[PDB]
RNA sequence: GUGGCCUAUCGAUCCUUUAGUCCCUCGGAAUUUGAGGCUAGAGGUGCCAGAAAAGUUACCACAGGGAUAACUGGCUUGUGG
RNA sequence: UAUCUAGCGAAACCACAGCCAAGGGAACGGGCUUGGCAGAAUCAGCGGGGAAAGAAGACCCUGUUGAGCUUGACUCUAGUU
RNA sequence: UGGAGGUCAGUGACGAAGCCUAGACCGUAAGGUCGGGUCGAACGGCCUCUAGUGCAGAUCUUGGUGGUAGUAGCAAAUAUUCAAAUGAGAACUUUGAAGACUGAAGUGGGGAAAGGUUCCACGUCAACAGCAGUUGGACGUGGGUUAGUCGAUCCUAAGAGAUGGGGAAGCUCCGUUUCAAAGGCCUGAUUUUAUGCAGGCCACCAUCGAAAGGGAAUCCGGUUAAGAUUCCGGAACCUGGA
RNA sequence: CGAAUUUGGGUAUAGGGGCGAAAGACUAAUCGAACCAUCUAGUAGCUGGUUCCUGCCGAAGUUUCCCUCAGGAUAGCAGAA
RNA sequence: GGACCAAGGAGUCUAACGUCUAUGCGAGUGUUUGGGUGUAAAACCCAUACGCGUAAUGAAAGUGAACGUAGGUUGGGGCCUCGCAAGAGGUGCACAAUCGACCGAUCCUGAUGUCUUCGGAUGGAUUUGAGUAAGAGCAUAGCUGUUGGGACCCGAAAGAU
RNA sequence: UUGACCUCAAAUCAGGUAGGAGUACCCGCUGAACUUAAGCAUAUCAAUAAGCGGAGGAAAAGAAACCAACCGGGAUUGCCUUAGUAACGGCGAGUGAAGCGGCAAAAGCUCAAAUUUGAAAUCUGGUACCUUCGGUGCCCGAGUUGUAAUUUGGAGAGGGCAACUUUGGGGCCGUUCCUUGUCUAUGUUCCUUGGAACAGGACGUCAUAGAGGGUGAGAAUCCCGUGUGGCGAGGAGUGCGGUUCUUUGUAAAGUGCCUUCGAAGAGUCGAGUUGUUUGGGAAUGCAGCUCUAAGUGGGUGGUAAAUUCCAUCUAAAGCUAAAUAUUGGCGAGAGACCGAUAGCGAACAAGUACAGUGAUGGAAAGAUGAAAAGAACUUUGAAAAGAGAGUGAAAAAGUACGUGAAAUUGUUGAAAGGGAAGGGCAUUUGAUCAGACAUGGUGUUUUGUAUU
């Protein structure tokens, strides 16, 4: 807050053929007779510096948080977003991809890598892995040296090894199905993340989340519903019961009169 | 943030969309709310009537909490019973059997009439109530029991 | 990924505590790695590199040079190793530094201190 | 200075506001700091509930009188109703309140029994005995939680004979207004001879 | 017939002071004073939509103004010639 | 002294520049229009012009900008009674 | 345009960024892309986030550079000349000769304030001496200031200023003998115990304040590159002690 | 140009104060109120500047009130939704 | 104003808000004061309150929103019925005019009953309210606009300690 | 005359203690004006800056002379809210709390006023001894104008009836807190580029370690570390679970029932007035002066007064952790921050150089290379230096060193040049340059003897 202000710079006002701006007082300085006290001036305040009470944390409603990362977990479960979001899963068999509780009892880096070998989430890995490059800025001396791709998300139940299993494999994360973060659902605002779901995760997202038969868990939840019913609004134009009653068309490009 | 904001479109113009007859100078006519009886007087008495004098009498030492009294009406006043039972009162309609809501423990201090409960009697528990309310409520069969 | 509170990932600091690490922290800093047989006889990895301790060079343009160092610049960061040297214009032989971390150690200058480390880290003699 | 149709604001910033300003970065920080000292005291008496026995005592306003909440201590005359000296309760981990007195049966007995319940859940050590550790709980407030009274039942029977419960209301209202007037019109009357 | 034959002849907030209700409040409850509110007039702002207001500077200062005077120039030519 | 030579070597000022006549034009042009015209590179002088330079006119006016001084201005005040 | 989240498993020491290039293409444009040269370690496309985000001006700021311009100018204080030497080089240094000046309220010999090593020698000329320089108060390295008698030190002047005391919220103000119980100074006690004490006299107002005021006492000759009333030789004087 | 003389050093007076054989003179090139730092990035209806491109639309200098006349509010004119 | 060139250089952030828009939920709405938990300032979870909204009006004491299919009339998009194309009828949300009704305030009338001066039923009135009349709000974000702030940037003469 | 006592002195008497710094936060005193009010004086700024005094790791406040009006709450502090509200205000501009409610933290208390009166039971110091933050003797001293025990209003003190339930002080063992110390995996294998491999490719390994840094370029595996554990050293040890001398033997506290009592703070409450302050409004607090109390009295109950009652506490004496603050100090961790005209004035011998008598003012200034390998030697010059040579990946890195822009300049080359130059449209001339032609296709002369 003093940067810039840590002088007795006065104006000389005009009569003396130079600017009005203040000017440091003095002499046998060099700084003497210089300019000070502006945000053009060299060594004076910048305009408007910058204050610690600008608003750093943005508040979200509840209900917007949860609709975000139910969007995200069901864009998980759509094959083409995950492609889309690049994540290497053309030699997968199926997803949304679920393991066995086992997965949740792994214990050592060696194999947790060779679950993922079992399971085809390796192609990601070795993503991660060539994708490691210099950040291309000033961001390298901020602590922020590299920058590498993102992983499978490992989403369990239990922890028993685990965490541990995957914390040093590069790019994978692991999440509890308690958590399940949009920051790790959706990075970068880009839905399909791939996830390998445990057993026990898999069926412990239909008590946290509710369904049509239980309730949500969270109280007062329940997940959002549709503004429509289905989004092929294509096979809804081209049903019988809407064709019937629609009159026939033209030839879908204008032939040029005169 | 800043990227949307007109500042990001006047850079080119000379005089960032504030003209150049008329600046953009400090304050070129008072500060807050100065000349409010004399050239703001216009705006004043446009549109905040009744701004400048006193009209009432005072009170030292107010407090809201004297003055607390949540009003319910007729119409909102059988959403204070649970729903899961509203419909077997509703539908069992009788004396001897009536419903009795604490108007006080929901939260409210007075009972107005807005009008068309159901002919459902019920024991409804009040601070305070209105005429029209205790006719409604003494018509659809049940009471009203001051309370405190 | 680190864990404990106590060690810092901030660059700056590990910069600056790189650069103005005293004397004795360099001397673990420029460690040296053991050749294979030695590595195999003794049980270390590396070993903080002394004044009369033999070793190879294993990387730059004098790979594959055998030496006896004849100093341990701990202030320059490196060790000058006897027969690794540059001839000048005027034929004067100056020292050429380099890191510990290119040399392989060969032969160990042993003391009652040094065996006691080696016991220490594990070693068998 | 004044302009289009907008509220008159009231923005209190003609002082130097600027040096006064306080934003809570360390709000998470403190949240782990006081977790932190919560478990610090709880290792430091490690088998007591890291609070006291709070009784419950009536919010006294008429806005908040329907609610029941927790006081600061229980009165003496309720620590000897229970049957202990306020010195022994204060050190068996009751909070004992001098001050506060009851002129309520439902409340002097409803702290009564809130005291029996926590004499017949704790157990106390002896202080030359055996140390028979007792697995402990971190919250008196919790393991005694405060329950608001049932003041009635869900149905019962009209009984209705005919006085509006407003007219009621009116006429308390003007016999309030209208007494000490009419204590001076009888004192006058019974003063003229 | 709701003042002067018509077109002129007048005055906010705040404060005070009257008139009226015998009305509301003084917030722990009388009562009686006192005070504060409700509605309508009056005490005045003539710079008349309404600040409470003496000079001097030839010792002077600042922000400005060719929005504005003291030369020239320009239009006009009463007046002068 | 200026001048020429050897050495040494600044500054003011500078939108771009540098020939006029008339016209019109912010009513006194280096530029525009229409005419006169118009030949490299220059030296010493000179003081007509550059409305030359030097200073956000010190006169005048405006500002709800000051300050010094004065007084039966308004509002106070040390002292004194 | 800087930075941020995702992604191109993007470009790159087989050359990233940057810069230069009357070379090419694209866009109405802001601009983007590429050929060539230079360079040597990082950087970009796309979807979004973010802002200390775009300059021709502000007698803008800081730095740098011009024309003017090889120009104004380097003209007060009488004045220099000849020859040797040194030197790469001499109008300017050294020496010799001549001509002059200051002309004893000096351009001489010393000091006070101030400066601080400028003193002296040796070496040396990149910068500085508004020309030059071999010279210098410059640069480099060293040497040099010797007191009983000269000063300070002591005294008090105008004055400043503790104490006692009184104000003041207080920093502090007054006050300097004031409404103070304000000390040191002569001779015996004087080694059963000391410097005690029945020895005696008294009763100042702290202190600081002058390198020209007041004051104890040193002169001559010689001596150094540079100190001398200070060293040496000689010859004295004062103070305090026994 | 022998004195109301000139002058060294010491000392006293300090900023609404000093000092003045009096000029608003002098008080460190500063004086009709020194200098230094801070309040202070003081306020300015006043002057100056206000940084990329293209596309579409596109004015006002008028009404009323204002210690109002270099300024505002209001209505109008304009854009956008 | 600008001799020239490079770099720097001016509508920012915040508190409280107006309009509009997007979003979530919706007579409710807002987790983030705090607690729980955490791969730790993230993320995830959880209350009780409180804010705003769901009632207005009056200075206040206080009183407090259906004479009706939540009214009548006019106009209304859409829908329904109908003569093979014209053209009628029915129903008519939103919304806009108008006449009413209800709640508060003001000015009247004052009925049973009386603590005989309280009560205030009933009826009214060129009066009046930011009201009711099958709720719309609450949070978050964005441009623009407002005010306080150094407040787009630079600029006094001054004033105080 | 000899001894006190009281008050006042003196001592280089014995032992202490205060000052001064730093002051970010904290406790007070003093105290503006700029500014806003579109002028300005009340107001605002602001009970702020400057000035002065005083502390600590926090300070302060703190166990009601409270809030409240309720079915009452119950020390203090802080947050959310109350609330931009009640209220104040040329009722203008503006200002503006508190009760309740939810929470964080919670902790309580002690003197004065009492006769030990069958025993001043209290304490400092000197001198001894010892297990020395101290204990135990003895001895003068302090103190009866009152030092211990006993009680603090929640109470409690005596006097009677029963006759119950209850421990102390110090070493040792480990808790635990702090300062640390050491040990604890995996390639430098092959190939290309390069000065260097830390780059690319192949094959691997470890991973509870793929954070970060260094090393001749982007290094998990070369080094330090990192991750997970292990093993030590020292200080504090009465937040605490076990042994030790094991109990001063009438060595020590709480409870029920009846009686009599029940001390409770004075120039102080309070009142008036004056000044200031507050949202406090016939006066919120504070202070000056004047008056000046009482005993179920006294304060308050947010409109002045008289009379009538209710409610609530108990002032004029004192201590006390935690939640709260913290641009200073000391340790740490981090960032959508800045990137050498930026960020602190200061990335550097920066509060430096130097300016001012002084108060004060106050810069500029980072980068050879991986490594000086910092250029031997020859030659020309008096020398600086040049030309060669040499080192280096590079001298288009030579200390005046990374890159090396622009203004401005030299040379060379090309053009134009009759009192400016520059520009637009259009062509011409010179210079310079991009854009189909073997190519998916037509069918045969198969060249450098799946294909042309």
């Amino acid at each position: 807050e003093k940067a810039g202000h840590q002088t007795s710079a006065e104006s000389w006002g005009t009569g003396r053929a130079v600017a009005r701006i203040p000017r440091v007082g003095g002499g046998g300085t060099g700084r003497s007779g210089q300019g000070a006290f502006g945000n053009m001036c060299r060594g004076g305040r910048m305009f408007a510096p910058t204050k610690t009470w600008r608003k750093w944390n943005v508040k979200v409603n509840h209900n917007e948080k949860r609709y975000a990362t139910a969007s995200a977990i069901a864009a998980t479960a759509v094959a083409s977003l995950v492609l889309a979001r690049g994540h290497r899963v053309e030699k997968i068999p199926e997803i949304p991809l679920v393991v066995s509780t086992d997965l949740e009892s792994i214990q050592k880096t060696k194999e947790a890598v060779a679950a993922l070998k079992a399971v085809g989430a390796h192609s990601d890995l070795l993503k991660v892995l060539k994708s490691k490059k210099l950040r291309a800025g000033k961001g390298k001396y901020r602590n922020r040296r590299w920058t590498q791709r993102r992983g499978p998300l490992v989403v369990y139940a239990e922890d028993n090894g685990i965490v541990k299993a995957l914390r040093n494999v590069p790019g994978v994360e692991t999440a509890n199905v308690a958590s399940l973060n949009l920051l790790q659902l959706a990075p970068g605002a880009h839905l399909g993340r791939f996830v390998i779901w445990t057993e026990a995760a898999f069926t412990k997202l239909d008590q946290v989340w509710g369904s049509e038969t239980v309730a949500s868990s969270k109280v007062g939840y329940t997940l959002p519903s549709h503004i429509i019913s289905t989004s092929d609004v294509t096979r809804i134009i081209n049903s019988s019961e809407i064709q019937s009653a629609i009159r026939p068309a033209g030839q879908a490009t204008q032939k040029r009169t005169h | 943030p800043s990227r949307f904001t007109k500042t990001r479109k006047h850079r080119g113009h000379v005089s960032a969309g504030k003209g150049r007859i008329g600046k953009h100078r400090k304050h070129p006519g008072g500060r807050g709310m100065a000349g409010g009886q004399h050239h703001h007087r216009i705006n004043m008495d446009k549109y905040h009537p009744g701004y400048f004098g006193k009209v009432g009498m005072r009170y030292f030492h107010k407090q809201q909490a004297h003055f607390w009294k949540p009003v319910l009406n007729l119409d909102k006043l059988w959403t204070l019973i649970p729903e899961d039972k509203r419909d077997q009162y509703l539908k069992s309609a009788s004396k001897e059997t009536a419903p009795v809501i604490d108007t006080l423990a929901a939260g409210y201090g007075k009972i107005l009439g807005k009008g068309r409960i159901p002919n459902v009697p019920v024991i409804v528990k009040a601070r305070f109530v209105s005429k029209l309310a205790e006719e409604k409520i003494r018509a659809a069969g049940g009471v009203v029991e001051l309370i405190a | 990924a680190k864990q404990s509170l106590d060690v810092s990932s901030d660059r700056r600091k590990a910069r600056k505590a790189y650069f103005t690490a005293p004397s004795s922290q360099r001397r673990v800093l420029l460690s040296a790695p053991l050749s294979k047989e030695l590595r195999a006889q003794y049980g270390i990895k590396a070993l903080p590199i002394r004044r009369d301790d033999e070793v190879l060079v294993v990387r730059g343009s004098k790979k594959g040079q055998e030496g006896k160092i004849s100093s341990v610049y701990r202030l320059k960061f490196a060790v000058q190793v006897d027969k690794v040297t540059k001839e000048k214009v005027n034929g004067a032989s100056v020292p050429i530094n380099l890191h510990p971390s290119k040399l392989v150690i060969t032969k160990l200058h042993l003391d009652k201190d040094r065996k006691a480390l080696i016991q220490r880290k594990g070693g068998k003699l | 200075a004044i302009s289009k149709n907008l509220p008159i604001l009231k923005n209190h910033f003609r002082k130097h506001w600027q040096e006064r300003v306080k934003v809570h970065f360390d709000q998470a920080g403190k949240k782990v700091s006081r977790r932190n000292a919560r478990a610090t005291r709880a290792a430091k008496i490690a088998p007591r509930p890291l609070d006291l026995l709070r009784p419950v005592v009536r919010a006294p306003t008429v806005k908040y009188n329907r609610k029941v909440r927790a006081g600061r201590g229980f009165t003496l005359a309720e620590v000897k109703a229970a049957g202990l000296t306020a010195a022994y309760a204060r050190t068996i981990g009751i909070a004992v309140d001098h001050r506060r007195q009851n002129r309520n049966q439902e409340i002097f007995d409803a702290n009564v029994q809130r005291l029996k319940e926590y004499q017949s859940k704790i157990i106390v050590f002896p202080r030359n005995g055996k140390a028979p550790e007792a697995e402990q709980v971190l919250s008196a407030a919790a393991t005694f939680p405060i329950a608001q009274p049932a003041t009635d039942v869900e149905a019962r029977a009209v009984q209705d004979n005919g006085e509006s419960a407003f007219r009621t209301l009116r006429l308390a209202r003007s016999e309030k207004k209208f007494r000490g007037i009419r204590e001076k019109r009888a004192r006058e009357k019974a003063e003229a001879e």
